[PDB]
Parts: structure tokens; C-alpha cells; sequence
């Protein structure tokens, strides 16, 4: 329901969604919380957040260090959970969106966690080792919640997987980084969002101008974060900078 | 779609990110079509045969059983080139690789054996060797990482997360996702996502086969029971793949037990641990109450999976196959028995085996019942753990 | 008198004390009694397959001859249980040693291979096993020492003298001179008074013949020549035995250079020492011009002997066998070599048998040859020494 | 010669031989010079003397530690000749026996070694590793240099041992420690003398009424140098207290 407002609304002033990702509880709750605040105020059009885990072999060195940094503060999924409620309250039409790991969904229950992302707000789950062949459960399950089961659009796919995709999908594709991007539309396939090496507001304008609905950045933001540990003000400083930089490309 | 499979009742599947499953796709398709080609059969029996070593002899330990109604034989793959069964699939996956067209060989481990198995094979079938090992067992295993160096192969160290055989098993995913044109994943384990659990079985199946031909001519009937330990279940369902239809032939993994089950500090997931899903597959796993997967503890190096294979969860949840624990003292006696029984040096993980068949026997002496525990691996790099231990 | 030729040309016979003679006559009848058994061979038969694992295999080397015309083939005597040929014949001895109602043995050993061997064959057939090593090898062979124990043995470290293999043997000599009656000694090279150099070399034929067998099989033809290191010259024996008369075939013994001929640091005694009488018997040894004797000097642990077998030397003499030297150096290269090139660690000692066929390959190029080395043991023992060379 | 002499003279007199036996050059040549003619004044018969062997395989560990002394002294074959050639020049008719490892007599030819011993007036030689079986080169180069070879009779020996020991031995049949005694006797064996394990009187005396024609002793001579090593004066004083002892035993 976020997603498609926020599009809908995106689309009618012809401009591309920014959306950051970060790792709840890095570098603690607190200062995590305040990173956020700050990445919305900047101009981010949705977020996308990790919840820490303890073998992330999706993510490469920069993320790995953020969910090491998110561990080192005592974060779990129960208190992330927690900062997600806090989360929404304060912002009521953002579209979040969790990036998970199998496990952690799998857990205590398919069903159960995607009951958990729905009452505290959640609108969309990336579960990343989770490939559309393994995915029936848990897009039923987000389906059922009125969460958005988010599947990833490798480079290297062909139109078998582009059909899956465009009709498992929903809230937005997430394009791993133009024909494909076209042949998505032609399937009716949720809004694209193109990520993976996203750093700079030239590859958010290009993305755009490909036809994606916009871009997602993580690792460039998760290396603010980590390069400015010791200071805390700078840090939220050099976020709002990158974000307001990052957003403006997509106008 | 896949060709075969990938599921074992519930346990097994293929959770990898969506840019890996064409890697997995193009590896199950190879191995179907390299399984129905009498040439590639014929080059890997060749090297078995003449390289490695097969077949193993089928040892009778007459000292260890006397005054007791056990008849007990040693499936000798401890004499296989390398010192382990390992040895054998890694031949069958690096053909494989090579008739992918692939260059590079990806290895993970912990212990080191199926490193060195890795770097021994990709040095005579010239394949570039790359081996991922967490920091933590590099620290404690500079034998085994000079002996994959003096072979060609290059160790990197993995510092992330616990540093240890899981944190390898990441790295060589998230490695391979971004080189699966070029290279080849050689897991060395029957776990992992489809199709490697099923291609480790064929490729260890010719220990059970073996031992059924071997143990037909020697007593001239089937054994009571074939015992195996369990790290990630290679050596057990390579000695239980050819049984599995005899039913009257027990299968028994033997899963490392560390200071004592209540203590909380082993490496037996699949009888005391809750089924998830990591490393690609659904299986049994040792994880926190929140959903975080932990170490394995063994005083023995090579069973430290976190997990287990899927079939082995599957062989045990339709009672095929029981599963039980021995602890580090029980291996380590049984590791001393046989050396001043039998002459043998078993190696730590194949002590745990060798410790519940000494059990069965013990617990009921006047029971008659022959018994077949495969000798995984020898324990020639255990000396200075077990020294230091009696020292102790 | 004796059975049995005590010598080889001139080489060769029983020069021990007057009292060790009935201990040696007994053993010689034992000896030819067990040879005509065939239960005797029955039951050496049954322990070298079921509890060995013979046979070795005969491994093709491909990588390492690539662009030359030569051809060559390892016998993987590395492969055997214990890690060495040494297994072969301490079987047959501590059968002899039971058939004559012995129930100790006497081992002397350098590098302590034929000490574990004896001491795992001790265990297997329930005999008490007493070895006598030289301080300054106790002192560098900590691991095999340790295995030893494991397996029941009683190691005594031998302070006098130089306090080496020499001088461990002599210790063995005085221990069996007063407990032949009930102790066996299992002397571990193809040397020593006769009729050790002939029990030994039977005992260790079953590689040549295994080899001669394999080769027919694999080319159709017999080896244009067979390379084995020669340190008391056993294992080398044990490969040429049966192609002695197959005049076509060349046998090539390789004894280790040390540093150089040149610099008297060596231990080659065969060609460059001179005849004398030591250890039970007549033939060439390392000494001074005084007549005392000295030690023999070599980065492998196992080229100790200081001097050789008397057959060897009789070989030698009518140009039967051909002997040549390797350094420490050529000797490090072709380990380095074969692990990289083939993925297989060979030991020290065998690594000077594969230098000579490496020289014999680069030096002639285009001349078509069919090479067999013995690969006397698997050098997974030297990984230490190798390392703080190469670290150096 | 000096054999035949002096058994003929101790059979005159009734009373049988005492023989100490030392390594010679230990624990120096001076010493050593000093302690044989000690042992000499002291009432031996006649003298066993060891040339300093780096393999001694048929001694126990207090003659491996006076071969190591030598060693240590620098001693060696030629110039335990020179000591030889001195010690016959200052006592001209006590038998002199060599003991010998094979490999030094083999060394520079058994020939010259023989011719050696004759030239600086040596009696007799017992090669300790050349058996009867191995002897042939042995004895018939001793006895064409007029050198007495010596045999050891072991206990566990028999007739045809017996018989071959008696017709190859001159000088005295090295007795190893009765019956045996007699079958020598009866086969015109050079006359016995027991060692091995001799260290007291008594035994002495015993060795002469089994009908032996004397005892040998040695580990007991060797014993009282190594532990007098710091007192050379010492040593000399115990040295003639112990085979004045022994010597008067054999009358
Ligand atoms: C002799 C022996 N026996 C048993 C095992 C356990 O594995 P398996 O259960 O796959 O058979 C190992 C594993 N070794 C793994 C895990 O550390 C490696 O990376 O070398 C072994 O080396
Ligand atoms: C692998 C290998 N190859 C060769 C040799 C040399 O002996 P050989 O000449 O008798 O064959 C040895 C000897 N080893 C002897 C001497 O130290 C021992 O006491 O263990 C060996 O261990
Ligand atoms: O969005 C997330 N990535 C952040 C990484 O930073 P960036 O390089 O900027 O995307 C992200 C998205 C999907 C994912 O799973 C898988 F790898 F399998 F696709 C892992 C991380
Ligand atoms: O006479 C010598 N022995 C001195 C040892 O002291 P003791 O015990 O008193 O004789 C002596 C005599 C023979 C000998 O060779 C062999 F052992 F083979 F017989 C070695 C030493
Ligand atoms: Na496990
Ligand atoms: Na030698």
C-alpha cells in the first residue's frame, strides 16, 4: 500500500525513489534510530533494513562489519523488531522494508514473522537466500500479512525467471545492477529499483533514465556510518549531505 | 526445475541467492550427464584405482573384540592417498569441474583434510586451488595449511564472524556467486544446497559398495550394523548409500558429543539441535534461541559442521537410521584402544565411530553381532592434540 | 655352517660375537622352514592385504615429464599403512619371531619409520616390542617416538657413542646377545650379519614383483630402469629383487650426497667409503682412515645408516646395479616438485630416488625411457623440516 | 711363547693365573702407562689390553665409558701401538692379549696387523666379532706371525664348537662364565682361562678348582679408574689392593 502511493505520488511529479539501507542497531539502537531520523529528513523515499545475523553470505565486507558493529551493541531480532514499531510511529507513510536472511524468518514460524512485520508496520521482506524456486511459503505467507515479498532480478537471468518474478513480486523488483527493465514493464511487473554499487548521484540518474523507478544504496551509506564512529554529530552530518545529494539525482 | 530431487522429505533444497542458482543448475545438469558416461566413470575409477589408492582394504580387529560375541572390521579409508575419504569425492567434483570447462577450483574447511584433498587434486589435474579457512582453524592447523601451499593451492584466511569452518563456508558462497563462470565450488561435505548433497553421496558411494562386496566374501553375509561418525556426512552416507536397501542392515551415525550433551558444548544438530535453514539448505542446525547459527565443539577438528547433511535428518526422521554421541573422552579412548590393540592411529573423528561400536560391544558382550565401523581418516595429525591432552 | 650363502662376493657375512651365533643359525632355519610353508605364506599374505593394504599402486606421473620423452611411474609404497615400505618386512619378522615361540622384540631405528612399523606390528601380534634409538634421534623424532608409546612400545634412548643409529644398533646387538632366548631382533634394512640382508630383501621382493606385474600390465613391457634411495638398502632391494635377472632392466640406487661428495658431509659409503667390517658384516662404510666409524650425514632422517647393504655392494661390483648420489639440495627440489606437480608429498629419503630420474629426464630430453621410483614413503613426516628450510 | 711359559711355570707352582684387562690409553696415555704397570707389580700374570673402538658392541657400559675416556684422551690405534712397543720393552716376558674390534685389524690389512703386533711384541689377539665360523684369515695370519689367536668358548656352545675352539685357539681358550672345561682338556685346548663377571677372590679361586688355568677380570679394574678419576695417586693405591687380592686367590 506504501509502495504504490509512494510511486503513484513519485510518478505524477516524474522522479525516482531514493532508498537507503542501513543495519537496524548500527552502531547501537540508539544512535541507529537517530541514523534513520536523519536519512528520512534527507529525502529518502522508502528504507530498506537489515536485521543482524550471523552469517550474511550475501553481504559484502562493508555490511559484514555493520551487522559485527550491530552484534557488538546486543542487537536482536526481538529489539529490532521494537525500533521497527518506534520506527513507524513517528513516520506514518514511508515504505520499509526489511532485508532478512531465511533463518531468521524461518525461526519461529513463516507465518509468524510476517504477522510480526505486519503489526508493527512493515511493508516488504527481501529474503535473501531465498530464491523464487524456494519462495512459495514465504511469499504466501507475506501475501497473507499484507507484506510485499521482494524478489531479486539477477543480471544474469532470462525471461522464465522475468515471468516469476513480475507475478510472484510486489511493492517494488529489485533489479540487480534496461532490457530487462522493459521486458519487467511488459509483464506488469512491481516498479524496479536497481541496486548493488549504487554510490554516486550520477548512477541514481542513469538508473532513472534506464526506466528504473529508482535506485537503492547501501554500502555507501554504511561507510559514513563506519568512518565516523568516534563522532556521532559528524556522522549524521555527512548522511544528510550524501542522502540530499543522492535524492536530488532522482529529480 | 531441477533434473533430481533436491529434497529429502522436508530436509535439503537450494537457499542461495537467486545469482547462484545458475551455477547450481549447470552443476546438477553436469553431474546427470557425467553420471551416464561410461568415459567419465572410466577416468574417475582410474584415478581411484591408480592414484588414490582403492580399493581400501576391510580390516578384522580380532584383539579389541575378544571375550565378546562382536565381530568387528575397519573400512580402511585411513589408507586412502591423503590419510581420509575425502580423497574420493573431490577427484569426482574436480573432473566434474573440468568438464564444466572450469579452471578454478573454490574449497572450504575446517580441519584442513578436505583442504589438502582439495589442493592434492587440483595439483594433478591443473586446476587453479583457492581454499577458504577460518582464521581461527588456520591459527591451529599450520600442518595442513603448509601442505595445501606446498601443493599449489593458495589459503585464505577468514576473519568475519566466528572465524571458523561456517564463516569459510560463507565466504566461499559469496566468492563463488561472482566466479561460478570461471570456477568450481568443491564443498566438502554432503550438505550445502542441491545438488551437492546428492553428489557427495555418489561420489563416497564406492566405501559402502566396497565394504558389501569385502564383508559378503569375508563372513559371506551383510553386517548387523555399519557405524560412521557424522560432521557433515560424507564418510557416513558414502559407507551407508549401498545398505540403505538392505533392511536388515542397521546405520548408525555417530555425532560428536564435546564435554556432554547437557553441558551444551558438542556438535550433534541433528539428534539435539532445531531444524533452519542455512548454508543453503533446511536441515538441523545449532543455533540460539533467536535464530543465530553457532560452532560445533568436538575435541576432534574435522566434526565441526554446524549442521548435517539433509539425508542423514531424513534417514533418521523415518527411523532408517539412528543417530547417537560420543564425547570427547569416549573418542579419545577408543583413539588409544585401537593403537595399542591393533596398530592403527585412527583419526579423532573416525574414534568417535569406533568408541559407540566398542559400546555396543561392552554393553552386551554375549550379544553376537558383526560390525563394520568406517575408518574415515588416520590420526597421525592428532598425535600432539592427544599428547598434550594425557600430558595434561 | 649355514643354510644359506651368508655372502655376496665378498661381501657380506656373520662377524658377532661367538655367543649371538646360535640366535643367528636358529633364525636362518626358521627362516627357510617358514619359506617352504605355505601356511606361513598364507598368513604374511592375508596381514599384507587385509591389514596393509597391499597392493600399492604403480601411479603414472604425467605433469612431471611433460615436453620429454621419458615416462614415469611411482610405486606408491607411500601409501601403505604406517607411511612406509618398512611395514612390508616387519610383518614377515614378527611371524618368523612367533613361529619360533619368541614373544619380545628388538628394534633399532634412526629416523623412527621401522621403529612405528615394528612397534604397530608388535601391537597386532601380541608381542612385547623394545626399541633402541640413539638420543640425538629421540631428541629430533619426538612424533614418531610418541606413536611408539602409543602403541605399546618401550622406547630406550642410547646415550653412547654418537648417540645415533649406529650406536642403537650396537645397543640392540648387546641386548639380544643375552635374551635371543625369548626376544627376536627385528633388524630394519637389508644389512646387518646374515641372515638378516636375505630375510629382509624376501620379505621386501613382493614391491618389485607388484611393480614388475603393474608395468607389463600398464606399458607391455619392463622398465628400462628402477630407482630406489638406498640408505641400508632395503627398500631398494625390495624393488630390484625380482628384476635382477631381467638383464635388460637397470638398477639404479641412489644413496643420499648430503652436502656435497666433495665436502665429506655425505652418506654415501657405497661409492665413495671404503670395505670394512661393522654391524655383522663385510661392506663398504663410512670411516676414518683409522678404521673408526662414522656416521652418515643427510637432511633425510632415513639415510642415516652409515653403511649398506652387503648385496647392494656385491651388485654394484659385477655392474649388475648402477649407484649414484643426490645432494640435500636436488633432493629438496624434487619434494617441492612432486607435491606441486603431481599432489603427492613424498618422503625425504624417496625424494633422492625421484631427483635421479628428474636428472636422468633434464639431462636427456629427447631419449625415450620407461622409469619406475620407488616411492619408499610418504613425506608428510618432513612438512617441518622442509618448512624451516624453505622459511630459512 | 711367553703363554706356554708362564702356564708351565703357575703349573710348577700350583696356583693358577690372574689377568686384569684395561682399555688402553684410559684415561690418557701417561695414566694408563701408570696403571699397567700398577697392574703388573701388583701380581697379574698377564694382561688383556683394548684398543679405544668407536663401536664396541660386545662390551657393557663400564667398558663403553673407559673407550669414551680414550676418546676423550685423543688415543688411537698407532699410538696404542707406540704404548705397546714400551710396555713389552719394560716387562719382557709377561704375555700381552690384545682385544680387538674386527674392523681394526681389517682396516689397513689383517696381515699387517698381525705383523704389527708381533713386531712390538704382542702374544696373543681375540678379535671379539670374528666367530670361529668367520676366523680363517684371523688365525692364519696370527699364527704366521707367531701371534696366539684367542677363541671364546661360550656357555651355550656344543661337541663340534668344542672341538673346533680347541684345534684353532693358542695361548688360552677365553673361557665364557666345568664340563666345558673338561671336553678342552680332552681336546688339547690351550689352557682356560674364565672371565666375564670376575670381581672377587673367591671367584678366582672358584675358576681354578673347576680346573681352569686362571680368571680374567675387567669391568671390576675399569671400575676403580672411573671413580678415581680426580685421584690418580688414588687409583694406583686401589688398583694394587684389588689385584694383589685377586692374584693371591690364585694360589
Ligand atoms: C578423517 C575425517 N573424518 C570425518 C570428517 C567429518 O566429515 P564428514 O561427516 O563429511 O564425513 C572429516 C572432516 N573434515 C572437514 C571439516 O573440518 C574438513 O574441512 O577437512 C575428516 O577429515
Ligand atoms: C621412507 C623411507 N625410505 C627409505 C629409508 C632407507 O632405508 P632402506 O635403504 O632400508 O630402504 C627409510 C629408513 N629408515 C630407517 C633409518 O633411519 C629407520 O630406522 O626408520 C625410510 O623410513
Ligand atoms: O540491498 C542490499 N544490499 C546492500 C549492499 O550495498 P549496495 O552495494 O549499495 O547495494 C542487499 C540486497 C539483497 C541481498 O541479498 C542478495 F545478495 F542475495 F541479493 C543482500 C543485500
Ligand atoms: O675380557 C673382556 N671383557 C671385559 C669385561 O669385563 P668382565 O665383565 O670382567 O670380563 C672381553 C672379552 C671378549 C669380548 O668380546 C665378546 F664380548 F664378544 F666376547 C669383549 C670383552
Ligand atoms: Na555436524
Ligand atoms: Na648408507
Amino acid at each position: 500500500e506504501r509502495y504504490e502511493n509512494l510511486f503513484a505520488q513519485l510518478n505524477d511529479r516524474r522522479e525516482g525513489a531514493f532508498v537507503p539501507f542501513v543495519t537496524l542497531g548500527d552502531p547501537g539502537i540508539e544512535q541507529s534510530l537517530k541514523i534513520i531520523d536523519t536519512l528520512i529528513d534527507a529525502g529518502a523515499d522508502a528504507l530498506e533494513l537489515g536485521v543482524p545475523f550471523s552469517d550474511p553470505l550475501a553481504d559484502g565486507p562493508t555490511i559484514q562489519n555493520a551487522n559485527l558493529r550491530a552484534f557488538a551493541a546486543g542487537v536482536t531480532p526481538a529489539q529490532c523488531f521494537e525500533m521497527l514499531a518506534l520506527i513507524r510511529e513517528k513516520h506514518p507513510t514511508i515504505p520499509i522494508g526489511l532485508l532478512m536472511y531465511a533463518n531468521l524468518v524461518f525461526n519461529n514460524g513463516i507465518d509468524a514473522f510476517y504477522a510480526r512485520c505486519e503489526q508493527v508496520g512493515v511493508d516488504s521482506v527481501l529474503v535473501a537466500d531465498v530464491p523464487v524456486e524456494e519462495s512459495a511459503p514465504f511469499r504466501q505467507a507475506a501475501l497473507r500479512h499484507n507484506i510485499a515479498p521482494i524478489f531479486i532480478c539477477p543480471p544474469n537471468a532470462d525471461d522464465d525467471l522475468l515471468r516469476q518474478v513480475a507475478s510472484y513480486g510486489r511493492g517494488y523488483t529489485y533489479l540487480l545492477s534496461h532490457h530487462l527493465i522493459e521486458k519487467l514493464k511488459e509483464y506488469h511487473a512491481a516498479p524496479a529499483l536497481q541496486g548493488f554499487g549504487i554510490s554516486s548521484p550520477e548512477q541514481v540518474s542513469a538508473a532513472v533514465r534506464a526506466g528504473a523507478a529508482g535506485a537503492i544504496s547501501g554500502s555507501a551509506i554504511v561507510k559514513i556510518i563506519e568512518k565516523n564512529l568516534a563522532s556521532p554529530k559528524q556522522m549524521l552530518a555527512e548522511l544528510r549531505s550524501f542522502v540530499s545529494a543522492m535524492k536530488a539525482a532522482s529529480r | 526445475t531441477t533434473l533430481l530431487n533436491p529434497y529429502f522429505g522436508e530436509f535439503g533444497g537450494m537457499y542461495v541467492p537467486q545469482i547462484l542458482m545458475p551455477a547450481l543448475n549447470q552443476l546438477e545438469e553436469a553431474f546427470v550427464r557425467a553420471q551416464k558416461d561410461p568415459e567419465f566413470q572410466a577416468q574417475f575409477a582410474d584415478l581411484l584405482k591408480n592414484y588414490a589408492g582403492r580399493p581400501t582394504a576391510l580390516t578384522k580387529c580380532q584383539n579389541i573384540t575378544a571375550g565378546t560375541r562382536t565381530t568387528l572390521y575397519l573400512k580402511r579409508e585411513d589408507l586412502l592417498h591423503g590419510g581420509a575419504h575425502k580423497t574420493n569425492q573431490v577427484l569426482g567434483q574436480a573432473l566434474l569441474a573440468k568438464r564444466m570447462g572450469k579452471s578454478e577450483i573454490i574449497a572450504e574447511t575446517g580441519a584442513g583434510q578436505h583442504g589438502v584433498a582439495s589442493a592434492l587434486a587440483s595439483a594433478l589435474l591443473g586446476l587453479k586451488c583457492r581454499i577458504y579457512m577460518g582464521a581461527k582453524d588456520v591459527e591451529r592447523q599450520s600442518p595442513n595449511v603448509f601442505r595445501m601451499r606446498l601443493m599449489g593451492a593458495e589459503v585464505i584466511p577468514v576473519h568475519s564472524g566466528s572465524a571458523t569452518l561456517k564463516d569459510a563456508c560463507n565466504e566461499a558462497l559469496r566468492d563463488w556467486s561472482g566466479s561460478y563462470e570461471t570456477a568450481h565450488y568443491m564443498l566438502g561435505t554432503a550438505a550445502g544446497p542441491h545438488p551437492y548433497p546428492t553428489i557427495v553421496r555418489e561420489f563416497q558411494r564406492m566405501i559402502g559398495e566396497e565394504t558389501k562386496a569385502q564383508i559378503l566374501d569375508k563372513e559371506g553375509r551383510l553386517p548387523d550394523a555399519v557405524i560412521a561418525c557424522v560432521g557433515g556426512g560424507s564418510n557416513a552416507i558414502g559407507m551407508f548409500a549401498d545398505f540403505i536397501n538392505d533392511t536388515s542392515v542397521g546405520l548408525i551415525g555417530v555425532e560428536p558429543g564435546g564435554h556432554g550433551i547437557e553441558t551444551g558444548e558438542h556438535g550433534a544438530p541433528l539428534k539435539h539441535g532445531r531444524v533452519g535453514i542455512y548454508f543453503g539448505m533446511k536441515a538441523p542446525m545449532m543455533q540460539t534461541a533467536d535464530g543465530q547459527i553457532e560452532e560445533s565443539y568436538s575435541i576432534s577438528a574435522g566434526l565441526d559442521f554446524p549442521s548435517v547433511g539433509p539425508q542423514h535428518a531424513y534417514l533418521n526422521s523415518i527411523g532408517r537410521a539412528d543417530y547417537v554421541s560420543i564425547t570427547d573422552d569416549e573418542a579419545l579412548e577408543a583413539f588409544k584402544t585401537l593403537c595399542r590393540h591393533e596398530g592403527i592411529i585412527p583419526a579423532l573423528e573416525s574414534s568417535h565411530a569406533l568408541a559407540h561400536a566398542l559400546k555396543m560391544m561392552r554393553e552386551q558382550p554375549e550379544k553376537e553381532q558383526l560390525l563394520v565401523v568406517n575408518l574415515s581418516g588416520r590420526g597421525d595429525k592428532d598425535i600432539f592434540t592427544v599428547h598434550d591432552i594425557l600430558k595434561a
